């Protein structure tokens, strides 16, 4: 809402365009910089603009963790990704996630998750 | 050292060099245990001169393969690791050394199994390539990833999913494995496919025929028109 | 040694208050290939100044230094030595360092201890 | 002696008894190899090695096959390159296809070798699909991404033989052979880093590093360790402003490969914490200021403390670089002061073993002569947080030959069999009148290993008493082709700082400064500094010194200058600033340099050429870089400095303890790095992850 800045003064920001996405508060990375700093240090580039018109896509680390945890017979679960409408190659490449140990294996690629039963 | 050869020794040493070498022709001479299994009427175990004919050994001994003579596919002289004998080598070879390399196969431990017309070969060579997997001590790549390869390949070959063309590169995945090893492990995976390749092309070209009339079309590798990979497996596919 | 310095062009403090090194690569830790080893390269060492700075609008480094990305390659020692002379600029070599010899048996690893192991050897 | 034989049609002589591939090198033939390292013991697991023997019917293994004399050997033959695809084929028919998401991709022998020697596509189609297999968890430095492992022991080898990590291993068998622990254990130990070099491939990898840069984005410099005083040779890889890695270069005379993990992980240390504006105190808060300002506050303070003489104390810390000393003895010479002192306990008053000839100081056996070594004792010291590569050194020597080490001082935990004598200088006394004086007495090469923590001690002279007479008589551990006397400094500065003379006047550690200057000194207590006094600290990282002073000016750290360093050895080192220093902060020597010209002693060099002038006018060894050369004044030496002032010093009756408390926090970048913090929690004794049993 009201972040101090290096002059000494305040800036106004409304509450929706401080989180890091609409879907998500905060920052998902250490390197990642948030709202509040980005405003703070470029407030002079964002005066007479409208915020709402800004790119604001929805962070995906909240996405992929709604999607629920794939089930599978063996020790290994396949994953590519793969479009079964479409034609030709539209995943990733095809890898192989082993599930002996306890608890859900993601994908390095897409995210989602397998597990033994 | 192995024990026949040490606990023959005494009795070689008593009875003189020149005795021993009276038995079996030259350079192969003595008297071997000879081990027979599989589909004889009688298996069993006996010891007999070195150069013996294969026919004559199965007829006085095992009284014979179950069926007869015209009742037998094949003779794996030696244990699993050598090339298997058709029908009609065996009915004149002898068990020495020479003869069984001249052949193409050798005297192994000399484990005699025989496998008549009503046993599936391809099995019983998918079943040794399964030991061979089993066995393998992983220290070295050829092995430890060829006798996987190759197991993945004659499961398919059991049951006729695959191309006629893969034969060819199952062959050439032996070739893989052999001389290029620490030890001869790998050399002894390699052999027994090749004597089936050698020995029943035909055979797998059949069973592969049956597959494709009574399955459907096949991809190398296995894979076939409505295979796929779906929450993590491979679905629209038998997967051997 | 001729003054070609003052025939090439280049700005005076090039030949004035820059340093260059003349070295041979070091073999990578990470591979065990050699291939990027035996050339001499020729770089310059960086300025304090003008190295490198964040840009206040994207993020990207900014530099004022025109040499910083610039490498030469010579298939001698002595050669990157004369052209540097020719071009007038102060440098320095880095000898480089060479892996030790010695034998190396597979057999030693299964030499008879005849007292204590001093440790087991695994494969 | 050298036999011949014939590769590639070449002529080649090579020592008899080495191995093919060795000769191949030595030809300048290239052979594809996995397994193979000329560090480690031989394998021949990988079988990418092959060629073609005359002799031979089979294609033997280069790495693992004795050269012969009259050898015929060829590498290019159609069956070895046939082989080369069929190996290179079985390898990669498990691979996960992680490339993108692969730290090792684009530094990659696998993928380097398959462009090289393999196959353009594979053959590998099977519908039951590839081998999977778990990742384990050794601690917080070593990511594992086990689908990769090809399988080929180099972690294994170094682990057990370099290190002494017997933890890892592989179980299973065939398909299911697994490189790990078989349980939950920590890979544990000070080396452990050096695995991520050695791993072909991706299986072991940089877990700080992870996923920040692909190695044709860096920029890579070549410098020196300042972690500990061996003086590693590194490569620093950087890109823009930020340092991203730091990996070994090889000095087989130094650490010949190897670095240890701090000296690794400890770069994390050098984007935080950092100095980066002058501060100045005003009641109990630091403010940002001017560099003109700060200057101004410091010369202002001057003039009114107004100290005279050796009222100006200067103190150096463990990181610090040669010129920097210098310029800071210069003008505290230059005011009026000899207190010039070394930041480590005691460091106010003047080492027991002197200063006026290197050899009482340094390791006089170079690093490379605990190669020849064969007996050692070791006197309150612990090498293997000290000193960590020259312990793996240590230990290659114990292995490969028969010799015998025994210790005085806390029991160690050792990578070698050490005898422990007793944890005091009357042990210290009966052991060189014992059974081990006569094993040293017997010796062709033996060293007596002094660490820098009993310089610290007040008791000091004693030891270096009764080591001195002991070297004084025994001419194996010291005559005119070695000099088995040995101090190990822990601090990469401490060489230097001796060589120099940044050593306190007698006087001097008497009087109660008024001004104190710290130089990266970050060991200092509440106690060494009088109330009343005002405290400059110079530096890059805020730590201690930082928060005690009333000015605090910021410097360049190792990574952003080319500074000297002096190991150990007496080795002058050169090394190469890879980035500049951050904000304001400014190279070291300009900042003692400005703040003389404001403090009226305005120093005579302005300039890089002239500071290196003025380091050959105080040593000429300082200049003369990657170089050792011998003492001819080897046994005027000890008499003069260990024998002769040492006799009044009265030893006492506390037991020698160890020197460094903790490994991974030492100076001010390691204190400052969340790595360093992460692995001294992770790899302490008490925790089950560090214990076999
Ligand atoms: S060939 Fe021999 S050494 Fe190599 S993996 Fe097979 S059993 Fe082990
Ligand atoms: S180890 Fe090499 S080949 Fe394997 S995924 Fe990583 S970069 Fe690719
Ligand atoms: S983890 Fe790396 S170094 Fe260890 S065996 Fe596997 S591939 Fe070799
Ligand atoms: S390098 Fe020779 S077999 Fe691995
Ligand atoms: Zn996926």
């Amino acid at each position: 809402k009201s972040i101090i800045s290096y002059n000494g003064n305040t800036i106004e920001i409304p509450e929706e365009y401080t989180k890091q996405a609409p879907n998500r508060d905060s920052t998902w990375a250490p390197a990642q910089a948030s709202k509040t700093e980005i405003y703070k240090n470029n407030m002079v580039r964002f005066e007479q603009k409208d915020l709402s018109k800004q790119p604001m896509p929805y962070a995906g680390i909240e996405l992929i963790a709604q999607q629920p945890v794939r089930f599978v017979h063996g020790n290994t679960a396949v994953c590519d990704g793969a479009n079964h409408n479409g034609p030709g190659a539209q995943g990733h490449p095809k890898i192989f996630i082993n599930v002996d140990a306890p608890g859900s294996h993601a994908c390095q690629y897409c995210g989602t998750r397998y597990e033994k039963e | 050292t192995n024990v026949e050869t040490v606990a023959v020794a005494p009795t070689i040493l008593r009875r003189g060099g020149d005795w021993f070498a009276s038995f079996g022709r030259e350079r192969n001479s003595g008297t071997k245990l000879f081990c027979i299994s599989g589909n004889v009427n009688e298996p069993c175990t006996v010891e007999e001169e070195m150069s013996i004919p294969l026919r004559e050994l199965l007829e006085k001994h095992c009284g014979g393969i179950k069926g007869g003579w015209d009742n037998l596919l094949g003779v794996i002289p030696g244990g699993c690791s050598v090339p298997i004998l058709p029908k009609n080598i065996c009915e004149d070879v002898l068990m020495d050394f020479d003869a069984l390399k001249d052949v193409q196969s050798g005297l192994g431990t000399a484990a005699v199994i025989v496998i008549n017309k009503q046993q599936d070969v391809i099995r019983a060579i998918q079943r040794f390539a399964a030991f061979y997997k089993h066995e393998s001590c992983g220290q070295c790549t050829p092995c430890r990833e060829g006798t996987t390869w190759l197991l993945k390949a004659m499961d398919r070959f059991r049951t006729g999913q695959a191309k006629e063309r893969e034969i060819d590169m199952l062959y050439e995945l032996t070739k893989d494995i052999e001389g290029h090893t620490i030890c001869a492990l790998g050399d002894a995976a390699a052999w027994p496919i090749q004597g089936l390749i050698r020995n029943f092309r035909p055979e797998m070209e059949t069973r592969m025929k049956k597959f494709h009339d009574e399955v459907g079309a096949v991809s190398v590798g296995g894979w076939m028109k409505d295979a796929r990979v779906e929450k993590g497996k491979v679905v629209g596919a038998p997967l051997p | 040694v001729p003054a070609h310095e003052i025939v090439s062009g280049a700005p005076a403090e090039l030949s004035r208050n820059r340093v260059v090194r003349i070295y041979q690569q070091a073999k990578p830790a990470t591979q065990s290939g050699e291939y990027g080893t035996f050339a001499w390269r020729l770089d310059w060492d960086i300025v304090d100044v003008a190295n490198r700075w964040e840009n206040d609008l994207i993020g990207w480094q900014s530099s004022g230094d025109y040499m910083q990305a610039t490498q030469m390659k010579f298939t001698s020692k002595e050669s990157a030595i004369k052209f540097a002379n020719k071009q007038g600029w102060d440098f320095y070599i880095q000898e480089p360092h060479h892996r030790k010899f010695r034998v190396k048996q597979y057999a030693n690893n299964f030499v008879h201890s005849y007292g204590k192991l001093k440790h087991i050897r695994t494969k | 002696a050298e036999i011949e034989l014939t590769i590639d049609g070449h002529k080649v002589s090579i020592e008899a008894g080495s191995a093919l591939i060795q000769a191949c090198e030595k030809a300048g033939v290239t052979v594809p190899r996995y397994c193979y390292h000329d560090k480690l013991a031989i394998a021949g697991n990988c079988r990418m090695c092959l060629v073609d023997v005359e002799r031979a019917p089979k294609p033997v293994a280069s790495c693992a096959y004795p050269v012969a004399p009259g050898m015929v050997v060829r590498t290019d033959t159609e069956r070895v390159k046939q082989a080369r695809e069929n190996v290179m084929e079985m390898m990669l028919q498990n691979h996960p296809l992680d490339c993108p998401v692969c730290d090792q991709g684009g530094e990659c022998d696998l993928q380097d070798q398959s462009m090289r020697y393999g196959r353009d596509r594979g053959r590998f189609t099977e519908i039951t699909g590839k081998r999977s297999t778990e990742d384990k968890n050794i601690g917080p430095l070593v990511k594992t991404s086990m689908n990769r492992c090809i399988h080929c022991t180099r972690c294994v080898r170094f682990a057990n033989d370099i290190a002494g990590a017997p933890e890892l291993g592989s179980s299973g068998r065939g398909n299911d052979m697994q490189i790990g622990t078989y349980l939950e254990k920590n890979l544990n130990t000070e080396l452990s880093g050096n695995v991520i070099d050695l791993c072909p491939v991706g299986a072991l990898t940089n877990k700080p590093y992870a996923f920040r840069a692909r190695p044709w984005e860096l920029k890579k410099t070549e410098s020196i360790d300042v972690m500990d005083a061996v003086g590693s040779n590194i490569r620093i890889d950087s890109k823009g402003v930020e340092v991203m890695r730091v990996i070994p270069r090889v000095h087989e005379d130094v650490n010949e490969e190897w670095i240890n993990d701090k000296s690794r992980f400890a770069c994390d240390g050098l984007k935080t914490q950092r100095l980066t504006t002058p501060l100045i105190r005003v009641g109990d808060k630091f403010v940002n200021a001017t560099w003109d300002d700060a200057l101004s506050t410091i010369a202002k303070a001057y003039q009114q403390k107004a100290p005279k003489g050796d009222e100006f104390k200067a103190v150096a810390g463990a990181l610090v670089e040669v010129e920097s000393m210098v310029a800071l003895k210069d003008m505290t010479n230059a005011l009026g002061s000899e207190n010039t002192t070394t930041d480590t306990p005691n460091g106010n008053s003047a080492p027991a073993h002197g200063i006026t000839f290197r050899s009482n100081y340094l390791f006089n056996s170079s690093i490379a002569g605990i190669e020849d070594a064969d007996a050692i004792l070791l006197v309150g010291t612990n090498p293997r947080r000290e000193a960590a590569v020259m312990n793996a050194r240590i230990r290659k020597a114990w292995l490969r030959q028969e010799l015998e080490i025994a210790s005085v001082g806390p029991t160690l935990d050792a990578t070698f069999d050490v005898a422990e004598l007793g944890n005091t200088h009357a042990d210290l006394e009966k052991a060189l009148s014992g059974e081990f004086g006569e094993v040293l007495k017997n010796a062709k090469n033996p060293l007596i290993i002094v660490g820098s923590g009993i310089t610290d001690r007040e008791d000091a002279g004693a030891f270096f008493n009764t080591i001195g007479k002991f070297v004084e008589s025994t001419p194996s551990v010291l005559n005119e082709n070695w000099n088995g006397y040995n101090v190990l400094q822990r601090s990469a500065s401490r060489a230097g700082a001796y060589d120099i003379g940044f050593t306190p006047s007698d006087e001097a550690s008497k009087t109660t400064p008024k001004m104190v200057w710290l130089l990266g000194a970050d060991e200092v207590a509440a106690s060494d500094i009088p109330a009343d006094a005002f405290v400059v600290y110079q530096g890059h990282n805020g730590d201690v010194g930082a928060q005690f002073a009333d000015v605090v000016l910021p410097g360049a750290a190792y990574t952003e200058k080319a500074g000297t360093y002096v190991n150990t050895e007496g080795r002058s080192q050169i090394s190469r600033a890879a980035t500049g220093p951050p904000g304001g902060a400014r190279e070291d020597w300009k900042i003692l340099r400005a703040v003389s010209e404001y403090l009226g002693v305005a120093l005579p060099y302005e300039d890089a050429y002239e500071v290196r002038d003025r380091l050959a006018e105080i040593s000429p060894s300082l200049v003369r870089y990657d170089l050792v050369e011998p003492t001819v004044f080897g046994d005027v030496a000890v008499q003069h400095s260990l024998v002769g002032p040492n006799g009044s010093v009265t030893p006492s009756s506390a037991p020698l303890t160890e020197t460094i408390e903790n490994f991974y926090m030492t100076d001010s970048i390691s204190r400052s790095s969340p790595t360093m913090a992460k692995s001294s929690i992770a790899f302490n004794k008490d925790n089950k992850k560090n214990q076999a049993f």
